[PDB]
């Protein structure tokens, strides 16, 4: 979450929201994914959202279940995944590297052990799916004794007895998922909520443009870059080209 | 903040995406609303009563016994309306939606028995039905597909991951995050996240009410024992519940051993998994090693849920029940005994109960003992599955 | 000499070889005995409550005749242990040979059902059983054969004549001249030589006794008509008899108009046969003009007896029953709309009888009336056939 | 029956038994069944017994069933069998013929007008298998009316009441199918029974000598004739001399 905190500081002085694609580690191979969060990186994402992979993915659409079983084939399994999370960090020291993860996976191996890693690989938070507020105190206080940000979903289906406890127990940034998402946006900077991503469908450079106009300092694009994976699978060139251009489009859009 | 516990000692909860929580908060409200209003008790009675054929027989079983000192009866869910206990809790669960005011039911089906039930509830009382199912699944089961769309259900094929149960159940679940305004989702067995393994229970306890009532009537006791299949749990708790708080009658749930538990392909997660969070519970379940979960196999389909309800892991781990395992070979056993020398043919399912007490009975033949076996379901189903097994063996 | 009259007006009789006669009257002599005997009656009664599952539900079925004044209740024959009425009957039987101090059960079979619950009880019951079956219907019934098999009966094909049910009647007709001394033969229908027309319907009388208690308690008048399918006539009578003194309930037997009566490929010998000499009796039956007796056709093999029982012949006759005829076509719909409107999937047999309920409402649907349907068996056994011919229609 | 009588007081005068085989009418085909017969009372035969190809032959052993399913598929009906009867009575005048039928053959065109035909066409006596004593009134009745002799089976089971109806209601002669048979013809002539004819199973020239030194009048070889047909299907020639040859040798045997 420090990594969070100067980020958004840094992107306040600019004017400029933050930007955040969401890839699978492993996808489609373990080589081809660190090559492609590389590029990522190089193309200005100013964050990186990374999925482990998970065989029974209940809170997730086709896009993403289908990643999954690539990262599967390839042979991806959690020990792995930190592995190439200590790679990552080496190379890039600034960036806030962000999980999502299935609650088993946290819970396998004891909750304080998997939080103990991810401060070890320097992973700056993680958000469990399939953990909603009501049973999430002993993940998020695991993540508090390990300095992990515990990152929270604000569904659209929100109330405002819900909005009090996201803004109370998360850290780091939230997660926007009715309500019109100005009154959202408010309600959440009234709370003092670690500051909103917009994550619901962000596939083109105007929408980030309309999520920072909005109050939201960033967006999360939480499949559009599977899909350009999902592409070009059989030309691993022109992955890497398509990926660059979106995400720079994307970026500049931010500004 | 719920109106009821959610866990059964540490087993349970609602591990499910903040999203739907306020469709189980609204099912729980509406649940406990109706549990305390005699017009659905009245209504859910006369359902099972006279459109379901309850109650079920208690039937004696002489011929199987002679030459030792058991007395075996069965409770008769195979005589229920479609042929298996699962039609008890869909009519309940479906006159809960209408309460609610839904008019769509979502379910999701392996086996297809599942499938059948939710069908048969909703044409009766005017529901829209779709049924999420695995494309390998729906190959292996053209008989309880056809079914279906007889009964006007919409049948999803899932043409995603594994193409078995857990691509259509995570299916069905993302389709509810969507639609809980409109649907209800018929989930089958009394696991998942709360509500669900109490309301199953609940509508499930009229096995173990009746069984309680014929039981003192013919025989002027309770039983020693009452037996149940545990595939995810509902026909056992359904069978268990009235018997919880008489501590002299022994609960025994039977899980599928498979080929056998040292083999590695067997069901019994209860006693050969690990505690782990799938589901939207907390319970013991079969898993990898690093946390990935594993299908559970049996020659029965109808107990390959690889995890197993909450209050039946709470029920092991205070020392109230016992679960034992039961191999296909045993199962086959019991199923070709019933036939032959009762004249009923059960599920394979329920021949995992069933072949448990012919042990009891036959590795200690003069100690008394009253036993009751819950017959989950009637084996017509399973005619062909058995024939072929019988055929590749010469017989 | 005989106890009982062995004819319905002119129809019945005992039309046997001399060397049967012995073995007629000796089973008529027990009958009378056994009727009168309390003991007798409770043991029957506590099979059918304690094993087959009665009574079964009376089931209104008010999705089907919404926008009508027609209310429509089933009597859920479908629910009995075996999944139709022949269980009721065959357990009598079982029960006088054990009565007679007989050890063997002889039966014949064309569609399988009557083989099936012949054997269910004589595997209850302790007898030794052995069926005799065409081998043209043995070919295209594996599934019963196996269950038949499964429960401990010996299945003697026969190799003879058309191989069909009457090569195999004939057969078992022949054994049990030999074999009276130790055997039963246990007919599957109220039809043959007296005095079976007579037990077979007393072995079945609780399905109409059940049905007035239960329309009594529901609706507090009897219905305007009860209606039943007619093949050999076991059903129909069993529901018809405890109506026949109240005169104000109609009674209508259905009988299978195949592909069309005009087109000649039927199975409605009451209304188009001719009075003959068959199978131990004086019935209308359906025979050439030189008198050979002809195969009466049906999707419904349940329903291809080429005669009809003798008292049905005699109700028709002084006006107190009335025979209708339904087509395929018209069953298949009918087993559709059950299924899609009710979630109750009907037997073929059944659907004949429904579906003239559906045309009584249709065609005057301002007519108030108060219909009953015996629903004689569930579906399960059609699944297929009716499978195939909604392909061959694409749908 | 007339033609019984007069049968039975010429071989009383020989000392002599009568042998009478039974055939199916139109077995294998028109032609060759009257062939056969023609062979079968040359060779000695003192009486025929004659069936009338049924469909449901409840009465009958597979021998006669498949016997009925040749002359079936020789396009053989009860209308042919008659002008087949007519051509016998023709060549033959003074052989005893009775036929072996199923009741509804008899009652399909009216019970009275089938005992009427058999009377024009020359027939003696007609059993039908499947009427018991207790069911036989409006047959005998018709089969008096028209000069025909009811033929009824005296079962092996058989007790004193029927053997009294039998010995009172039938004519000609006496089909004899427990009770030692020296008692049973004993019996059977105390109560004045038409002559008694052993039926059961009669397949060797030593039974024929057996039943006439038991009291029986004679015999009647109620397949042993069909088995021969059946043998020697694809030679006619070979069936004929056959056939001679047994005929000859059981009628010796009643000498």
């Amino acid at each position: 979450m420090e990594r969070y905190e100067n980020l958004f500081a840094q992107l306040n002085d600019r004017r400029e929201g933050a930007f955040v694609p969401f890839v699978t580690l492993g996808d489609p191979g373990i080589e081809q994914s660190l090559k492609i969060i590389d590029t990522l990186i190089d193309a200005g994402a100013d964050a990186l959202e990374l999925g482990v992979p998970f065989s029974d993915p209940l809170a997730d659409g086709p896009t993403i279940q289908n990643a999954n079983l690539r990262a599967f084939a390839a042979g991806v399994t959690p020990a792995q995944c930190f592995e190439m999370l200590a790679l990552i960090r080496e190379k890039h020291p600034t960036i806030p590297i962000g999980l999502l993860m299935y609650a088993n996976l946290v819970f396998n191996n004891g909750i304080d052990a998997f939080y103990a890693r991810c401060e070890q690989v320097g992973v700056d938070s993680v958000l469990v799916a399939d953990v909603p507020v009501e049973e999430s105190a002993p993940f998020r206080q695991a993540a508090l004794r390990h300095n992990i940000a515990p990152i929270f979903i604000c569904p659209p289906n929100a109330d405002d007895d819900l909005l009090r406890q996201v803004a109370s127990y998360g850290r780091g940034y939230t997660y926007l998922l009715a309500l019109p998402l100005h009154h959202l946006i408010e309600k959440l900077k009234e709370y003092h909520a670690a500051p909103a991503l917009q994550g619901f469908g962000i596939s083109s450079p105007e929408q980030v443009s309309a999520a920072v106009r909005a109050g939201a300092a960033g967006a999360i694009s939480g499949s559009a870059i599977v899909k350009i994976i999902e592409k070009n699978l059989a030309s691993p060139k022109q992955m890497l080209a398509e990926l660059r251009s979106f995400v720079s489009a994307m970026k500049a859009a931010s500004r | 903040t719920t109106l009821l516990n959610p866990y059964f000692g540490e087993f349970g909860g609602m591990y499910v995406p903040q999203i739907l929580m306020p469709a189980l908060n609204q099912l729980e409200e509406a649940f406990v609303s109706a549990q305390k209003d005699p017009e659905f008790q009245a209504q859910f009675a006369d359902l099972l009563k006279n459109y379901a054929g309850r109650p079920t027989a208690l039937t004696k079983c002489q011929n199987i016994t002679a030459g030792t000192r058991t007395t075996l009866y069965l409770k008769r869910e195979d005589l229920l309306h479609g042929g298996a206990h699962k039609t008890n809790q869909v009519l309940g669960q479906a006159l809960l939606a209408k309460r609610m005011g839904k008019s769509e039911i979502i379910a999701e089906t392996g086996a297809g028995q599942h499938g059948v039930a939710s069908a048969l509830a909703s044409a009766l009382l005017g529901l829209k039905c779709r049924i999420y199912m695995g494309a390998k699944d729906v190959e292996r089961q053209s008989p309880n597909v056809f079914r279906m769309r007889l009964m006007g259900a919409e049948v999803i094929p899932v043409h995603s991951g594994s193409a078995t149960l857990k691509d259509a159940c995570n299916e069905a679940l993302r389709d509810w995050s969507g639609s809980y305004e409109t649907a209800h989702y018929m989930l089958g067995t009394a696991a998942g996240p709360h509500p669900y393994p109490t309301i199953v229970r609940e509508f499930q306890r009229m096995i173990g009410e009746e069984t309680k009532a014929q039981i003192l009537d013919k025989e002027g006791r309770l039983p020693d024992a009452v037996i149940a299949c545990v595939g995810g749990g509902s026909n056992a708790i359904g069978m268990f519940a009235d018997f919880i708080n008489d501590t002299s009658v022994g609960l025994i749930g039977v899980e599928p051993g498979g080929h056998g538990i040292e083999t590695g392909e067997h069901g019994a997660p209860l006693k050969h998994g690990r505690v782990g969070i799938y589901f939207g519970m907390k319970a013991p379940m079969m898993q990898t090693a690093d946390g990935q979960i594993e299908e559970s196999y049996s020659i029965s389909a109808g107990l390959d849920f690889p995890s197993v309800g909450p209050q039946h892991a709470y029920l092991n781990s205070i020392g109230r029940a016992d679960y034992v395992s039961i191999t296909d070979d045993e199962a086959l056993e019991a199923f070709k005994t019933l036939c032959r020398h009762e004249g009923i043919i059960p599920a394979l399912e329920s021949s995992h109960a069933l072949a448990h007490a012919l042990k009891m009975m036959r590795e200690q033949p003069e100690k008394e003992q009253l036993l009751v076996v819950n017959l989950s379901g009637r084996g017509d189903k399973d005619i062909f599955t058995v024939h072929d097994i019988l055929k590749a063996r010469g017989e």
